[PDB]
């Protein structure tokens, strides 16, 4: 039972890793979005600092 | 009338009044909208410098 319960939470996790990975993608393209939209100057900063976050 | 008859005048001189009332009136209403609308643009412009 311990090892079937190790297994199957390594089985879970790099799952969450790789679901982890495609947000961070995601607010990485968000970030660059609005820092394009800062150097042209529609945005401000305090938009881009919220992307930033 | 601010003027005798028969009289020189220069360009410019001021020669009746035709009881303003309605022009003192909308003056007043487009000055007050001047004065909240270059307030708007003075707040604006200190803080564009630090693209606030």
């Amino acid at each position: 039972a311990s090892v079937a319960t190790a297994y199957l939470t390594l089985k879970a996790d790099q799952a969450q890793l790789q679901l982890t990975k495609d947000t961070l993608g995601t607010y990485q393209k968000s970030f660059d979005l609005t820092q394009r939209s800062y150097d042209v100057g529609v945005a401000s900063a305090l938009d881009l600092r919220q992307a930033q976050t | 009338r601010l003027f005798k008859e028969g009289s020189d005048v220069k360009a410019g001189q001021q020669l009746y009044q035709i009881d303003p009332a309605t022009y003192e009136a909308d003056y007043q209403s487009a000055q007050a909208n001047l004065a909240s609308t270059q307030e708007q643009a003075q707040r604006y412009k200190l803080l564009v410098a630090d693209q606030a």
